[PDB]
């Protein structure tokens, strides 16, 4: 009896009891997320506490197994994820301090309400109020005031907490045999032991960088185009050599540029393709969308869903009674139970959301044959990539023609194609430079090459050569502006979206070149293509068993990080934006003096 | 019929055994497993796990985890006087006919 023979038995026993406790916690999470009730709150407390205690106890039992004598790769990966000490490596008081820091940062971000404008009765809310009033506005001064107000009242309250937070994270990751907490986040995409397909943690530092140097021009062209369309509505404030201030980038943090579609229309006479009238005409209620979606999904070749999904999942409004959350979630409870939590609305974006949120379910049911710890993606970016290529497969006008929700006399031309590509570039390209900047910033702050004395001057001079925007107000060191995001104030990884986009485009080009499709890459569809569905299920089935470095070429053909599928998706847009941007200067530089 | 909202932790499940079974052999033994080379010395905690775990059946499962009732019939062909025979039946009789 070697360490591996007892390790597989320990792993199987852990898998059984952990899937039992995971089913308990996930059914608790479902009946809270469909019913906000204090009994479900105490169900949250009990289930989460017992799951945390069980995980800590089994991690302490798993620490005694050495990871060097074991040869089987699945046992290696599962016991390596089991031997993660986490916050237990600290002192008790240090761990309690860090947990309270995380909780109070979450409550400051969640309850941060601006009360600066006029008398303090008018306290506009953050989520329904502030994003709405910045998304659709025409006043520079109000946007500047709201920006300064939010950034001040978040940074002044969060900066010493962020100091203690950063130093505690750095010292615990130094105590967990790693070099950095940025190294700990880079350790999620870790592949070791495989010859021919080898990978490392700090490799993520360069993994985006060179590929960003191959995606830098096209975004630049988009950048040029948007300032070419943003000096019309904002006079005497905007300079092409100096671009434009960061509060005008759609959302609060430059994450999405999808709020600039109306102010950056390609050509205003022809509206974009819409199907809300066609859906509401024939009364496609709440379930018919799901039935046609699963008909399309089985037309790909994916297997059917169980009856236990249809009777259990909440497929409509929560109603006046039985308060819930209206957020799209693809719940995997465990033992054969799959659910979709969403509030159904008659919307095209609801159709895209529904397709995106059973794409995750169809990814979930494929690796169900894998053990409990392998019931995930080999990297965190496969899930949303699969969901969004399922959404993009339903976003083509050819799919809308075949589905019956389009007039057959309607035809597609170059104008509709460039309009859809310009709309999608406000979604895909919008997140990527902010993602690379924020991930690199967090990595090099956590590493120690950015000292404590300066964080934000380097942030503003560093934003200029990646994002390329002006500081709206001249900014000192005192505030804590880059910590005012949901993914930073709640300790979440952010490179998942970059990985998602540049792997979903690889998946898209692989599937629609393996489906014998002739034409541009934005017209690719998976209707009536069983072979592409089989090759999709080939990588959906594996999960965390095979490494994602090995799983990348199983559908695509390459091992390394790719931008060429995104170039092929965006090449007509690239050519006509090279054609259009002729009398407007390209490039950004620090010639603006404030 | 089976499965409970509070959890059907009554029908358990044997996962661990020191050797494979034999046909028509029942093993009623909740005895400890010895994963480590070290003796457990009774009911112990590290590397000494119980081989029996509960199913925990709920009504809200899928096809692959729902409780299924299974009945297995096995016929024997021993060289003995057979006690079970098929229900061979007759028709109405006839009078004074060839």
């Amino acid at each position: 009896s070697t360490i591996e023979e007892q390790a597989k038995t320990f792993l199987d026993k852990f898998n059984h009891e952990a899937e039992d406790l995971f089913y308990q916690s996930s059914l608790a999470s479902w009946n809270y997320n469909t019913n906000i009730t204090e009994e479900n709150v105490q169900n949250m407390n009990n289930a989460g506490d017992k799951w945390s205690a069980f995980l800590k106890e089994q991690s302490t039992l798993a620490q005694m197994y050495p990871l060097q004598e074991i040869q089987n790769l699945t046992v290696k990966l599962q016991l390596q994820a089991l031997q993660q000490n986490g916050s237990s490596v600290l002192s008790e008081d240090k761990s309690k301090r860090l947990n309270t820091i995380l909780n109070t940062m979450s409550t400051i971000y969640s309850t941060g309400k601006v009360c600066n404008p006029d008398n303090p009765q008018e306290c506009l809310l953050l989520e329904p109020g502030l994003n709405e009033i910045m998304a659709n506005s025409l006043d520079y001064n109000e946007r500047l005031w709201a920006w300064e107000s939010w950034r001040s009242e978040v940074g002044k309250q969060l900066r010493p907490l962020y100091e203690e937070y950063v130093v505690l994270k750095n010292e615990m990751a130094r105590a967990n045999h790693y070099e950095d907490y940025g190294d700990y986040w880079r350790g999620d995409y870790e592949v070791n032991g495989v010859d021919g397909y080898d990978y490392s943690r700090g490799q993520l530092i360069e993994d985006v960088e060179h590929t960003f140097e191959e995606i830098k021009p096209l975004y630049e062209h988009l950048h040029a185009y948007v300032r070419a369309k943003l000096m019309n509505a904002y006079p005497s404030y905007i300079s092409p050599i100096g671009c434009l201030p960061a509060h005008l980038l759609g959302d609060m943090w430059g994450r999405f540029w999808t709020n600039l579609y109306s102010l950056t229309v390609p050509f205003g006479q022809k509206p974009n393709i819409d199907v809300t009238d066609a859906m509401v005409d024939q009364a496609w209620d709440a379930q018919r969308i799901f039935k046609e979606a699963e008909k399309f999904f089985v037309s790909v070749g994916l297997p059917n869903m169980t009856q236990g999904f249809w009777e259990n999942s909440m497929l409509t409004d929560p109603g006046n009674v039985q308060k819930a959350v209206c957020h799209p979630t693809a719940w995997d409870l465990g033992k054969g139970d799959f659910r979709i939590l969403m509030c159904t609305k008659v919307t095209m974006d609801d159709f895209l959301t529904a397709h995106h949120e059973m794409g995750h379910i169809q990814y979930d049911m494929a690796y169900a044959a894998q053990p409990f710890l392998l019931r995930n993606g080999a990297n965190e970016g496969f899930h949303e990539a699969v969901g969004e290529i399922m959404s993009l497969s339903a976003a083509t006008p050819k799919h809308l023609k075949s589905i019956g929700l389009l007039s057959p006399d309607f035809q597609e031309d170059n104008e509709t194609e460039i309009n859809f590509l310009l709309k999608q570039a406000l979604t895909i390209v919008g997140t990527l430079p902010f993602t690379y900047m924020l991930e690199k910033w967090r990595w090099m702050v956590f590493k120690g090459e950015i000292p404590k004395d300066q964080w934000m001057k380097k942030w503003w001079e560093m934003k200029r050569e990646i994002v390329g925007v002006v500081e709206p107000v001249p900014h000192d060191e005192t505030y804590c502006d880059p910590a005012s995001l949901f993914h930073v104030s709640n300790d979440y990884s952010f490179i998942r979206y970059y990985t998602r986009t540049l792997y979903q485009f690889q998946f898209q080009e692989a599937l629609c070149q393996a489906a014998k499709h002739e034409g541009p890459l934005h017209k690719c569809d998976i209707s009536n293509s069983t072979e592409a569905g089989q090759k999709l299920f080939n990588m959906l089935r594996l999960g965390k068993s095979e490494p994602w470095t090995l799983a990348l070429e199983n559908v695509v053909g390459a091992k390394n990080m790719n931008v060429r599928p995104l170039l092929n998706y965006f090449e007509p847009l690239f050519t006509w934006l090279k054609d259009q941007n002729k009398n407007s200067f390209v490039g950004w530089s620090t010639d603006w003096s404030p | 019929l089976d499965s409970k909202p509070s959890g059907n932790y009554n029908y358990l499940y044997r996962l661990f055994r020191k050797s494979k079974l034999k046909p028509f052999e029942r093993d009623i033994s909740t005895e400890i497993y010895q994963a480590g080379n070290k003796p457990c010395n009774g009911v112990a905690g590290p590397n000494c796990y119980s081989p029996l775990q509960s199913y925990g059946f709920r009504p809200t499962y899928g096809v692959g985890h729902q409780p299924y009732r299974v009945v297995v019939l096995s016929f024997e062909l021993l060289h003995a006087p057979a006690t079970v025979c098929g229900p061979k039946k007759s028709t109405n009789l006839v009078k004074n006919k060839c």
